[PDB]
C-alpha cells in the first residue's frame, strides 16, 4: 500500500527531513494516479504538498516545475505581463478575439478572463469565445490560417 | 455678434438594425419608436436561420429555400431552389456534370444575373449569402 | 417605448448605441442622459452634467474601442465620456476651436479610434483618442455638419456641410498628410443643415444633404470618381424647415426631422423618383 | 472529360466571375456585427479570405516564446507537457503570468471547475494572477 | 376565358408529369447532367403554375427566361435529344425562338 504512506509522508518529509524513501513514494502514487486517468486527483495531490509543504515562516520546501512559457509582442520583443489593452513597453495594440473584437487585457476563474493562445498559429480567442466557435468548427477564426486548434 | 449659429432642432430621428425607427418629439418631450420592418429588405430573421457552410452545397441552398419558403418570401425562396437544382452532385464522377457546372451559360450566368437584379432591389443580405453560397461550394 | 418628460427642456439629439440597447439623449439642459432601451423598458442609468452650455450632437463610438461615447456643446470644447464599472467619466477635453462646435461623429471602426469635430468657424479638425490633430478650414462663413463615408473594404473620405451654400466631399491625401478637397457639390439657397451619408454602398454612392429652404437633394455617384448626379427628393417645397436627415442601415430609406414635429419616410423606386413611405408624429 | 478529371473544385470560378463578393461580404459582416451574430461573421469573413487566397493585421503582433533551458533527460520532454494531463500542448494552450505554466483548453476548462491554485503546486493562484 | 384558364392550368400539371418523367428516365440511366435539367424544368413550370393559380429586366429564375438559357446552352453544347424536346413541349405557351428555325431544328432530328 504506497498510497497511505505517500498521503501520510507528505505531512512532514518535505517540511522537516528529506528522504527518499518518500520520493518514491510520491513518484509511484502519481504514477499510479496518471495511469488510472485520476488526473483531478493527482492535481489535488500536488496542490495539497504544496499547502503542507510550508514551513513555519513560509518558504515553500518542495521541488516545483520549472517556468516554461511566456509570451512576446513581436515589437519591443519583450513580456508583455511582469511577475491597459496595450503593451506597457512599446504601446503597441493586443490582437483582440476574433468573435467580439475585444483586445488583450494586461497590468474560480470563468471562461471569458483568459485568452486560448495557441502554439501553432499564434491566434488568441477569449476561452467562452474560442469554446463557442470550435463547438461547431474546427478552422482557426483569423484570416490566413489553417490550424485545427481544438 | 460674428458666429454662425443654426436655431436648434427640436426634433429628430435614429435608425436601428432592426428597422425601428427612434424618434424624439417637442411639444415636456416624447421619444417614441414606430416599428418599420416592412420597409428594410435585410431581414436579421432570416440570417438566424441560414447554413451555407455545414451541409453538402444542395443542403445550403436547400435549407435556405426552406427558410425562405416559412418567413413567406417567394421569389428568394425560389432562388435558392433553382440553385439548389443547378448544385447537386452524387458519389460517382460524371465528368459531364462538371462540364455542365463549368459552363460559362449556366450557374455563373444564373448567379451573375441574380446579382444583377438584387443590386436594384437593394438586397445586400442576399448578394452576400449568394456570393458565400456560390464559394464555399467552389471547394 | 414611449419616452415622455426625458428633459425639462427642448430636446436636441438622440443616438442609439452599436447593439441598439442603450440610448443617449442630450439636450440644452446641459444634461445627457443614458437609458437601458432594451426590450421595452427604457430605465435610466446616469444623469451625467459635464457641459458648460446646450449639447448639440453625440455619437456612440464602436465596442471595439470600449464604451466611449462622444459629446460637443456650444462652449467649443469636445468633452469624451467612458463608461467604466457602471460609473460615467470624463477621459478628454478637446478644445481648439474658437466658436461653437456643432456636429460630432466617430469614425467606422476600420479608421480607428477617429473623431471628427467641425464648428461654427468655418474649420475642421480631426482627432485621435487613444490611450496632433489636423486642422483644415472648411468653408467660409460656417459648417452645421460632417459625416463619415463608411469603410466598404477591409481612401478615407468625409463629407462637410457649410453654411457657404456648399456641400463638399473630402478625400484624404498622403502626399500633404491633410484631409484634402475633391469635389464640390452646390444645390441650395441656404445654409446646410445635415448631411448624411448611406452606409450601404452598392452600384452607385448615396448622400442626403437638407437645409433650412426647404429642399432635400439625394446626390448619388455611379462610378468611382465621376459627377456627382443631382435630384430632388420632392417636386414641392417642404411644409416646414427640416433640420436632420438619417439613412437607414440596411437599403436606403430616408427619415426626415421637418420642423413640424414629423418624420416623413423616403423610399426609393426602381426608376429612381423617391415615393414617400410613411409619416411618423408626436 | 481529361481536364474535368485534372481538377477537384465543383466550379472553375474567378474574379471576373463573382465581381464584387468582397464588398457585400464586407458589408453583411457589418451588419451581422450589428446583430448579435458574431460567429457567422467569421464565418462569412472566412470564405471571402479563403477564396482571396486562392486566386491570389490587427489579429497578429503576439507570439508566444518558450523558456530555453538547457536539459538533457526527462525534463526537457517535460518543459513542453501540460501540467494537468501530463501530455504535449501544441494547439490551444493557456498560459499563466504569475508563473510561466501552460495548460490546455479542455484541462484548463476542467481543472478552474474544481481549482483554485496551480495544478503543478507553485502555489500562484492563477484566476487571479494570470495578468 | 375561365375555361382557357383550366386549360392552360392542366397543360402546365401534365407538363410537370412529363419533365417528372424525362429526369426519372435520366436518372434511370444515371446521366447527372441532364436529369438537374428537366429538374429545374419542372421547378420553373411548378413557379408558373403557383403564380397562375394565385391569380426593368426579368429575373433569371423565371420560368422562360430559364427555360430559354437552358435550350441555348443545350444547342451551344450539341445535346440534340433535349434541344429538340424542349422545342416539342414547350414551343406553343412560350416562344423559345423563331418558327423557321424550330421546324428546322425538328426536321433535322
Ligand atoms: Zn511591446
Ligand atoms: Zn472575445
Ligand atoms: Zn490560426
Ligand atoms: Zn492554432
Ligand atoms: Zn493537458
Ligand atoms: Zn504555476
Ligand atoms: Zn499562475
Amino acid at each position: 500500500d504506497v498510497q497511505s504512506a505517500a498521503l501520510i509522508s507528505i505531512f512532514g518529509s518535505p517540511r522537516y527531513f528529506r528522504d527518499q524513501r518518500v520520493d518514491e513514494w510520491i513518484q509511484t502514487y502519481r504514477d499510479m494516479l496518471k495511469s488510472w486517468e485520476l488526473f483531478s486527483m493527482r492535481a489535488r495531490f500536488d496542490v495539497l504538498r504544496s499547502k503542507l509543504s510550508r514551513t513555519k515562516t513560509g518558504v515553500l520546501t518542495a521541488d516545483i516545475k520549472p517556468r516554461q512559457i511566456y509570451i512576446q509582442c513581436q515589437n519591443c520583443k519583450q513580456n508583455i505581463n511582469t511577475p491597459k489593452y496595450c503593451c506597457p513597453h512599446c504601446g503597441s495594440s493586443f490582437p483582440r478575439c476574433a468573435i467580439c473584437l475585444m483586445p488583450l487585457g494586461t497590468s474560480k476563474l470563468k471562461l471569458n478572463e483568459w485568452f486560448s493562445f495557441c502554439l501553432s498559429c499564434n491566434h488568441g480567442m477569449h476561452a467562452g469565445h474560442a469554446e463557442e466557435w470550435f463547438d461547431r468548427h474546427n478552422v482557426c477564426p483569423t484570416p490566413g490560417c489553417t490550424c485545427q486548434c481544438n | 455678434a460674428l458666429d454662425t449659429t443654426p436655431v436648434p432642432n427640436g426634433c429628430g430621428s435614429c435608425w436601428t438594425a432592426t428597422g425601428e425607427l427612434f424618434c424624439f418629439f417637442a411639444n415636456k418631450n416624447l421619444v417614441i419608436s414606430k416599428n418599420f420592418s416592412s420597409l428594410l429588405s435585410d431581414r436579421k430573421e432570416l440570417a438566424l436561420e441560414y447554413l451555407f457552410m455545414d451541409a453538402t452545397p444542395e443542403g445550403f441552398a436547400r435549407n435556405n429555400a426552406l427558410v425562405a419558403e416559412k418567413f413567406d418570401l417567394d421569389e428568394i425562396s425560389h432562388c435558392w431552389q433553382i440553385l439548389s437544382d443547378m448544385l447537386i452532385d452524387q458519389s460517382d464522377y460524371d465528368p459531364y456534370t462538371t462540364i455542365w457546372n463549368n459552363h460559362p451559360m449556366g450557374i455563373k450566368w444564373f448567379i451573375k444575373e441574380a446579382i444583377v437584379y438584387f443590386e436594384r432591389q437593394q438586397n445586400l443580405q442576399m448578394l452576400a449569402m449568394l456570393c458565400c453560397v456560390i464559394l464555399s461550394a467552389r471547394r | 417605448v414611449v419616452i415622455a418628460n426625458a428633459h425639462n427642456e427642448l430636446i436636441h439629439d438622440a443616438v442609439l448605441d452599436y447593439y441598439g440597447k442603450r440610448l443617449a439623449t442630450c439636450s440644452s439642459d446641459k444634461t445627457i442622459k443614458i437609458f437601458e432601451v432594451e426590450g421595452e423598458t427604457h430605465k435610466l442609468i446616469d444623469t451625467l452634467t459635464g457641459h458648460e452650455g446646450p449639447v448639440w450632437r453625440v455619437d456612440w463610438a464602436h465596442p471595439k474601442f470600449g464604451t466611449i461615447l462622444a459629446s460637443c456643446s456650444y462652449d467649443g470644447k469636445v468633452l469624451i465620456w467612458k463608461e467604466e464599472n457602471g460609473r460615467w467619466s470624463q477621459i478628454a477635453v478637446h478644445a481648439v476651436h474658437s466658436a461653437s462646435v456643432n456636429s460630432v461623429q466617430w469614425a467606422p471602426h476600420e479608421y480607428g479610434p477617429l473623431l471628427l469635430v467641425a464648428s461654427s468657424d468655418g474649420k475642421v479638425s480631426v482627432v485621435e483618442f487613444k490611450e496632433s490633430p489636423i486642422i483644415i478650414d472648411a468653408h467660409a462663413i460656417g459648417v452645421n455638419s460632417a459625416s463619415w463615408a463608411p469603410a466598404t473594404i477591409e481612401s478615407r473620405k468625409f463629407v462637410t456641410g457649410g453654411a457657404d451654400n456648399l456641400v463638399k466631399i473630402w478625400k484624404y491625401n498622403s502626399d500633404a498628410q491633410t484631409y484634402v478637397l475633391e469635389s464640390t457639390l452646390e444645390g441650395h439657397s441656404d445654409w446646410v443643415r445635415d448631411v448624411a451619408w448611406s452606409p450601404t454602398v452598392l452600384l452607385r454612392s448615396y448622400l442626403a444633404s437638407v437645409s433650412q429652404d426647404r429642399t432635400c437633394i439625394i446626390w448619388t455617384q455611379d462610378n468611382e470618381q465621376g459627377p456627382w448626379k443631382k435630384t430632388l427628393l420632392k417636386e414641392e417645397k417642404f411644409p416646414d424647415v427640416l433640420w436632420r436627415a438619417s439613412w437607414s442601415l440596411s437599403g436606403n430609406v430616408l427619415a426626415l426631422s421637418g420642423g413640424d414635429n414629423k418624420v416623413t419616410l423616403w423610399k426609393e423606386n426602381l426608376e429612381g423618383k423617391w415615393e414617400p413611405a410613411g409619416e411618423v408624429h408626436q | 472529360i481529361i481536364e474535368a478529371y485534372e481538377q477537384e473544385d465543383l466550379l472553375h470560378l474567378e474574379v471576373s466571375d463573382i465581381p464584387k463578393f468582397q464588398t457585400y461580404i464586407y458589408q453583411y459582416s457589418k451588419l451581422l456585427f450589428r446583430w448579435g451574430l458574431p460567429l457567422e461573421r467569421v464565418k462569412i469573413l472566412k470564405v471571402s479570405t479563403d477564396f482571396r487566397s486562392s486566386y491570389s493585421s490587427p489579429y497578429n503582433g503576439v507570439l508566444t516564446h518558450w523558456i530555453e533551458n538547457n536539459e538533457f533527460g526527462e525534463e526537457k520532454f517535460l518543459a513542453r507537457n501540460c501540467n494537468y494531463c501530463d501530455l504535449r500542448v501544441t494547439r490551444s494552450s493557456f498560459i499563466c503570468g504569475n508563473c510561466q505554466h501552460v495548460l490546455h483548453s479542455s484541462c484548463a476548462r476542467i481543472w478552474w471547475e474544481i481549482g483554485d491554485e496551480c495544478p503543478s503546486g507553485c502555489g500562484c493562484n492563477c484566476p487571479e494572477m494570470f495578468d | 376565358v375561365e375555361a382557357e384558364l383550366q386549360e392552360k392550368i392542366q397543360t402546365l400539371v401534365d407538363l410537370i408529369s412529363i419533365a417528372t418523367h424525362n429526369a426519372s428516365v435520366y436518372l434511370s440511366i444515371d446521366d447527372l447532367t441532364n436529369f438537374k435539367i428537366w429538374i429545374l424544368i419542372r421547378d420553373s413550370l411548378l413557379w408558373d403554375l403557383k403564380w397562375m393559380t394565385s391569380s426593368i429586366a426579368d429575373p433569371p429564375w423565371d420560368t422562360k427566361k430559364l427555360i430559354k438559357q437552358l435550350y441555348n446552352q443545350a444547342t451551344e453544347t450539341g445535346n440534340v435529344v433535349l434541344t429538340v424536346n424542349i422545342l416539342f413541349l414547350f414551343q406553343t405557351i412560350y416562344q423559345i425562338t423563331e418558327i423557321d428555325i424550330a421546324k428546322d431544328a425538328i426536321a433535322h432530328f
